[PDB]
């Protein structure tokens, strides 16, 4: 019959430890645009001459 | 009715007019229209049409 027995409060501390790899290393430097349009339609130039 | 009886007559029997009534219903029916156009459709033909 301890006084203060069952009237303990289980309070959790300020040690949060995110263990997860969500890591964007490529995509950090492609310098992003963006982009309205359907589709990006560019000139290829080959020989010929 | 405007019946003719004799001059000694005997004041012939009643008669009035009717009113009918007509009460033309609408609350049932609706005429509707509808879309279903999406939200990236809108963006690029905002640039691809003159």
């Amino acid at each position: 019959a301890k006084l203060n027995l069952a009237v303990l409060n289980n309070v959790f501390s300020e040690l949060l430890t995110q263990e997860i790899n969500r890591s964007a290393t490529f995509l950090g430097l492609l310098s992003k645009y963006p982009e309205r349009k359907s589709n990006i339609q560019w000139g290829v130039g080959m020989g010929g001459t | 009715t405007a019946t003719g009886v004799a001059i000694t007559g005997s004041a012939p029997a009643a008669s009035m007019d009717a009113t009918l009534p007509a009460q033309l219903p609408i609350s049932a029916a609706s005429v509707q229209s509808t879309f279903t156009l999406n939200l990236k459709e809108i963006e690029e033909s905002k640039e691809q049409v003159t």
